[PDB]
RNA sequence: CCGGUGAAAUUGAACUGGCCGUGAAGAUGCGGCCUACCCGUGGCAGGACGAAAAGACCCCGUGGAGCUUUACUGCAGCCU
RNA sequence: GGCGGUAGGGGAGCGUUCCCGAUGCCGAUGAAGGCCGACCCGCGAGGGCGGCUGGAGGUAAGGGAAGUGCGAAUGCCGGC
RNA sequence: CUGUUGGGAAGCAGCGCCAGAGAGGGUGAAAGCCCCGUAGGCGAAAGGUGGGGGGAUAGGUGAGGGUACCCGAGUACCCCGUGGUUCGUGGAGCCAUGGGGGAAUCUGGGCGGACCACCGCCUAAGGCUAAGUACUCCGGGUGACCGAUAGCGCACCAGUACCGUGAGGGAAAGGUGAAAAGAACCCCGGGAGGGGAGUGAAAUAGAGCCUGAAACCGUGGGCUUACAAGCAGUCACGGCCCCGCAAGGGGUUGUGGCGUGCCUAUUGAAGCAUGAGCCGGCGACUCACGGUCGUGGGCGAGCUUAAGCCGUUGAGGCGG
RNA sequence: GGGGAACCUGGGGAACUGAAACAUCUCAGUACCCAGAGGAGAGGAAAGAGAAAUCGACUCCCUGAGUAGCGGCGAGCGAA
């Protein structure tokens, strides 16, 4: 809510936040879903009775046959001919408003902070690149691989001190994506972040 | 694909502004060799309708 | 993602097998054979149902009339009485104390045989 | 909240139409029984029956259209004061816009219902019978010209 | 008849009688009555309205197609 | 108090394929699938349980997307 | 690394290690640290490329006054048919022109939807010009794409076999096992095919060799049938064989009660109205855009973006 | 000089279909035939647009816009 947490340079202080702290859970499954389906890359496909190979002619006359009555071989009641109603590639992204994204950008932040489940930090024993130049930082801060974590920060020393942490995943300033948020059962950001998030909203 | 509206309905109906829809009255232009004075006033003068206006509200839509 | 078939088509023709067992020839191993009759018994198995007193109903009457005609009176003549003495109980069934010792029945008769005559 | 557990509120799955099945929907697919249901039953807006539409209306609403078509003559939309006193000052046009009207419909003319701030208005007209309901207030000077 | 090789159309399934009635009213299949041991083989064709090519017949479709014309419109061609 | 029911309307559910849930978990002490059963839950479509076979994948609770549920179309392929 | 089930360990347990590499695939089953590889980094004597940088060259570089020279020809413009522009002769321009009449050099010539006057734009009848744009035989990356009736017709000797003169039509068919270690040898037998021994973890994995359903055929066993009239079942009782603990349960059926198959169209069926021999698989309301109603959520005199631009590569932000 | 899966320019160019018949109209200058240009093709430096004594070659996406308009003013067509 109002309160958060940070690791300074010289100690260990604290910070009042700028934020609403009410909660709505459908604007977040309603958020999810779109970060799921932009993501989603068009490419499934069938193929109708015109995109298939065999010709165009009837098979045999109905008229004195003795079997049924058929023509071209696309035809589905057939086999191997055209599929029915196949799914031919298509987007699945749409517009959802920003206003919904940007308020679900904070919901989903105070979640962490009314849990407690939040840290900024601005020192490091691993400014540089090392994933052992972490973990120890991580020891002296209080994260000891019981629950996942997200992490945020504008350097790219850093992600690579835990780009191969399992229960740790990168990610940029920016796309703040909802879904990693809630995926992560543990957040961590900077100021260098709490500046664009800030510029968003605080 | 993009509807598109009839003109051949717009130059006819105009749609109100309680969603109700209004067109001139017909009877006017052929049969006046000299009948009811009466009906030459009823006639020119606009007038509503009932269910099948929904049928014209739809074929418009963008206006 | 494409659904084909697969388990369900077949599960379901196995339990109509299931209740299509002991059925003459094709009719037990024929699928859509055995979906058929299974409707006709079901069907025939509710009025039956509903038959099976009818058919107990009848019976007890015969054995009753049999009984009262062995004592010297009909059955239409023999119920009234109990009628007449108002009495709820004989279960149409429980009047087979015919051979469920008959005393207890015979002296039902005489009960009878008095509001009436 | 965690990843999972999310759910929607209620009221709202799709769960849409499944009419191939035996007892469910029905053997005909929903909306069809009759014949004549495969394609289609032409437009039901504006035809069907093939005796005469309801087309039998005359369009006196004349000018419909010559040539070059429309012809550029400004829009001149009004605007009612009601919320004109939501702000104050030399409001003009320019912000008019940015406010929430005209929307470059362009050619402002103010008009309409209710007490008017003493609030100087430029604008491109103004309805007589609020002019007045004006002058009881400020000052009002007029556009550019034509 | 014996040895050897070995198809077909048809077929929802069958444990497939007759008669007198009923029944959209041509019943092995409904009711009543009569007859009849189980199963084959040789043959005859009354029934199963039998297999239909979607009957060789009639009608419908704001179907098709050929042909005709002082039906309509256009075109070639011909005159001009 | 009402609950026969066709076209039709609304509501509720079961099953299949795939995705988040997963660098998760179940699986050689045997997964999916296939033979059974007179066991159990459900009125249901279905879900669990014991036995046999098979031999390597399968995926809960809550959300999401469908090539989604067969008894016939003188339907199509194959087999008989 | 070791130990332990296991034919086989990557599984399970313990003790560790790397991390800019924990993405994947393989190895007898499920490996970050066995193998190729991923993170990251170096790289060609030769050909090509060039879109970024550089040199050179091609080309280009002033004004005032006067002159009365030149400015793209059957062309402009007008008419008769015509097409394009949303223009179906409509008030019908403008652009191109098949036919006919036929100009002028800036005192000129086209246009601004008949026409005219003014006002404004343009200078035609010579040509050229990268970039930004479409496509996918090819290569790469990717997938809430399929998985042998699906995915192109072909995963496989497929545009083959087969049909047709001919254009052209055009299929079916994958799976032993990790390793052939694939049955030496003996026996029946003409061989084929089998029995045994043996390999193999398994031959109940045997060379159309993973799984093996259903229709269909047969052998063995429990019940029944040669006085009986039948949509072939249902209900009741007894009877026979089996399971089980009282009691109960399974499978069969002799007798008695009742019993006019399914779907579809039909007012109407049992039907002499359509359809199916049977089984197993493929097979039928989805999608795009716009719009009406409903509902869930966001903001609320406001609500909202589209193409596009910055960035990891399953991150979003700007863009009114 | 010929080939090249589709893409591009030009020369020709339908009818089914829609109008619930059908001739103007639509399908559409689509499919198909021809010739040719390459990695792209075409266009491309105003005898332009269009109303401001303004923009400034050409192409391409969005919006304008299913607006203006076109139409046996019927289906429906469709700019700048
Ligand atoms: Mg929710
Ligand atoms: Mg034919
Ligand atoms: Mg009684
Ligand atoms: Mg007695
Ligand atoms: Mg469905
Ligand atoms: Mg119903
Ligand atoms: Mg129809
Ligand atoms: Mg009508
Ligand atoms: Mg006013
Ligand atoms: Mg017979
Ligand atoms: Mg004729
Ligand atoms: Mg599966
Ligand atoms: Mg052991
Ligand atoms: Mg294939
Ligand atoms: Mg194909
Ligand atoms: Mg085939
Ligand atoms: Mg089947």
């Amino acid at each position: 809510m109002y309160q958060i947490p940070v690791l300074s340079p010289s100690g260990r202080r604290e910070l009042a936040a700028d934020l609403p702290a009410e909660i709505n859970p459908h604007l977040l499954w309603e958020v999810v879903r779109w970060q799921l389906a932009k993501r989603r890359r068009g490419t499934a496909s069938t193929k109708t009775r015109g995109e298939v190979a065999y010709s165009g002619r009837k098979i045999w006359p109905q008229k004195h046959t003795g079997r049924a009555r058929h023509g071209d071989i696309g035809a589905p009641i057939f086999v191997g001919g055209g599929v029915v109603f196949g799914p031919k590639p298509r987007d699945y992204s749409y517009t959802l408003p920003k206003k919904v994204r940007k308020k679900g950008l904070a919901m989903a932040v105070a979640d962490r902070a009314r849990e407690g489940k939040l840290l900024l930090v601005e020192a490091f024993a691993g400014v540089n690149g090392k994933t052992k130049e972490f973990l120890a930082w991580a020891k002296e801060a209080g994260l000891d691989g019981s629950e996942s974590v997200l992490l945020v920060t504008g350097n790219e020393l850093v992600r690579r001190a835990a780009r191969n942490l399992p229960w740790v995943v990168t990610l940029a300033p920016e796309g703040l994506n909802v879904y990693d948020i809630v995926r992560t059962e543990r957040l961590v950001m900077d100021l260098d972040a709490w500046e664009v998030f800030q510029n968003r909203i605080g | 694909p993009k509807m598109k509206t009839h003109k051949g309905a717009k130059k006819r109906v105009k749609i109100t502004a309680s969603g109700k829809v209004v067109a001139m009255k017909t009877g006017k232009r052929h049969l006046n060799w000299q009948k009811s004075g009466k009906e030459i006033r009823q006639k020119g003068r606009k007038f509503v309708l009932a269910k099948p206006e929904a049928e014209r509200i739809k074929l418009l839509l963008p206006y | 993602p494409r659904a084909k078939t697969g388990v369900v088509r077949r599960r379901k023709h196995k339990k109509i097998l299931k209740l299509a067992k002991g059925y003459w020839g094709l009719r037990s191993k024929s699928f859509r054979k055995a979906r058929e009759t299974l409707f006709a018994a079901g069907n025939y198995a509710y009025a039956h149902r509903k038959r099976r007193k009818r058919d107990f109903r009848r019976l007890w009457i015969v054995r009753i009339n049999a009984a009262c005609r062995q004592h010297g009176l009909n059955y239409s003549t023999f119920i009234h009485g109990l009628k007449k003495a108002g009495i709820e109980v004989d279960r149409k069934n429980l009047a087979d104390l015919a051979v469920r010792e008959p005393q207890v029945f015979a002296e039902l008769v005489e009960r009878a045989k008095a509001a009436q005559g | 909240d965690l990843r999972p557990n999310p759910g929607a509120n209620k009221r709202r799955k799709r769960v849409g139409r499944g009419p191939g099945s035996g007892h469910g929907k029905t053997a005909t697919r929903g909306h069809k029984g009759q014949k004549s249901r495969s394609g289609g039953l032409k437009d039901p807006r504006r035809f069907e029956g093939g005796r005469s539409t309801t087309l039998m209306r005359l369009p006196k609403r004349g000018m419909q259209g010559q040539v070059p078509g429309e012809i550029k003559r400004p829009r001149y939309q009004g605007v009612n004061l009601k919320d004109l006193a939501r702000f104050e000052g030399e409001v003009t046009p320019e912000l008019l816009v940015r406010a929430g009207l005209l929307k470059k419909g362009y050619r402002l003319k103010i008009l309409g219902e209710g007490e008017a701030k003493p609030l100087k208005v430029v604008a491109h007209a103004f309805s007589k019978s609020a002019l007045e309901k004006l002058k009881a207030a400020g000052g009002e000077p007029v556009l550019l010209e034509a």
